[PDB]
Parts: C-alpha cells; sequence; structure tokens
C-alpha cells in the first residue's frame, strides 16, 4: 500500500 | 465588524479545540535544551519533531468538521499534500513570540541558503501579528485545499473551506479592524507559501548528516526513496 503509515494514522482512533 | 454567526462560532470553537489538543512530548523538548548541540543531534532532533507534527497534524485534520465525511482516498491526498505547508505556518508561529531551535536548525546540514529565505519567510508572516484564531484558521485552510494533486472530489472540498475562509475573513475584521487590508494580506501569504513546497523538496534532494535516514513517516509524506 502507497501511504502505508499515514493510512495508519489515519484510521487509527 | 460583521459578527461571526452561532453557527460559525461553533465551528471556530471546534477548530480552536482541535488546534489546542495535541502538542509535543515533554521528551522532545527536553531535548531541544539540554542534548549535545552537533550538525548529527540537531538532524535527529528536527527529525523527530517534524514526524510528531505529522502525526498532531493527522489528529488535528480529522476533528475539522466535516473532514470525515470525505472521500478515504481524498482525505489522505489532502493530509500528504498539506503537511509541508502546515509545518511553514506552525514553523512561523513558533518564531514569532527558543532560540535555541533556531540554532539546531541552522547546524543540522540544511544550506544557509535555504534557512536565510525561509526564516524571512516566517518573519513576513510574523509581520502579520495573526491570532493563534487566525492561525488555526489558516492551517484548515490549507488542509482542506480543493486545488490540491490527485483529489477526485474537488466540489466537496470545496464545500469544506468555503465557511472557513468566511470565518477569517471575520477574524481579520474583528481583530486588526485598523488594516482592511489583512485578510488580503493573508491570502497573499498563502499563495507564497505554496511556492516553498518546491523549495523544500528541492531541499531534501541534499539534506544528509552522517549519512542518517529519515524517519519512515517523513519518507512516506516528504517522498523521499
Ligand atoms: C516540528 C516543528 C514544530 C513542532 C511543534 O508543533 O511545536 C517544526 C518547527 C520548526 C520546523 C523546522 C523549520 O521550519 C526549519 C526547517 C524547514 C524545512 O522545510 C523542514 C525542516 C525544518 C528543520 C523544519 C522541521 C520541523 C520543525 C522543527
Amino acid at each position: 500500500k502507497e501511504n502505508a503509515l499515514l493510512r495508519y494514522l489515519l484510521d487509527k482512533d | 465588524h460583521m459578527e461571526l454567526t452561532p453557527d460559525q462560532q461553533t465551528l471556530l470553537h471546534f477548530i480552536m479545540d482541535s488546534y489546542n489538543k495535541q502538542r509535543m512530548p515533554q521528551e522532545i523538548t527536553n531535548k531541544i535544551l539540554k542534548e549535545e548541540f552537533s550538525a548529527e543531534e540537531n538532524f535527529l532532533i528536527l527529525t523527530e519533531m517534524a514526524t510528531n507534527h505529522v502525526q498532531v497534524l493527522v489528529e488535528f485534520t480529522k476533528k475539522l468538521p466535516g473532514f470525515q465525511t470525505l472521500d478515504h482516498e481524498d482525505q489522505i491526498a489532502l493530509l500528504k499534500g498539506s503537511a509541508v505547508e502546515a509545518m511553514f505556518l506552525r514553523s512561523a508561529e513558533i518564531f514569532n513570540k527558543s532560540d535555541l531551535l533556531e540554532e539546531r536548525i541552522r547546524n543540522s546540514g540544511i544550506s544557509d541558503e535555504y534557512i536565510t529565505p525561509m526564516f524571512s519567510f516566517y518573519k513576513s508572516i510574523g509581520e502579520l501579528k495573526m491570532t493563534q484564531e487566525e492561525y488555526a484558521l489558516l492551517t484548515a485552510i490549507v488542509i482542506l485545499s480543493p486545488d490540491r494533486q490527485y483529489i477526485k472530489d474537488r466540489e466537496a472540498v470545496e464545500k469544506l473551506q468555503e465557511p472557513l475562509l468566511d470565518v477569517l475573513q471575520k477574524l481579520c475584521k474583528i481583530h486588526q479592524p485598523e488594516n482592511p487590508q489583512h485578510f488580503a494580506c493573508l491570502l497573499g501569504r498563502l499563495t507564497e507559501l505554496r511556492t516553498f513546497n518546491h523549495h523544500h523538496a528541492e531541499m531534501l534532494m541534499s539534506w544528509r548528516v552522517n549519512d542518517h535516514k529519515f524517519t519512515p513517516l517523513l519518507c512516506e509524506i516528504w517522498d523521499v526513496q
């Protein structure tokens, strides 16, 4: 996945 | 001049709640004052701070009214596309009252050919004498930019950005009533904020200290590959 860390942070409550 | 309407006041409260929520771990502020002063230590501290700022930026953005209603890929594109500009605005806010942070920046492997123009830019932002509400709204406005690269539903972003611009225009009349050009000057600085996206990117191609690496998050968001 592209920008895997950014996605992780966006989806993490 | 023209007062904020009740719904505008509510929007501002949500933005200010979110802007003042998260900050920097005190372990990091400890290093700014106490850690060794070398280019290598400075590079590691500054990139640690920048990584933390991205995390705080994500948390701020998620609490902007309407942001979580946007398409998920567009959310990612807005965050990645605004990270540098938001970091510039925050840098401006900090430096327009820690000279130790400035001194670390000046001995970090970054050329004076980049630092001097950027600190002049931060000072040009400081001359506007913005309140925290204005910094917060300007930051929300750059995040919710309908003209960013890769946005699929630009009209959806525009309907979130337009109310912020209306609130900011009123804040300018409320906080700087004797300077009716203030809002126009803020928007002029927004335009030049965008030109420094490219300078930062060009600087990154050469910023290296002892062949150290940028953190994984900075590699993602600053496109260091
Ligand atoms: C992360 C902190 C903001 C922390 C906070 O939110 O309080 C920024 C405040 C000053 C910024 C630095 C300052 O703007 C100078 C450099 C600008 C450059 O484009 C990125 C590296 C920089 C060295 C940059 C890295 C991030 C910080 C150090």
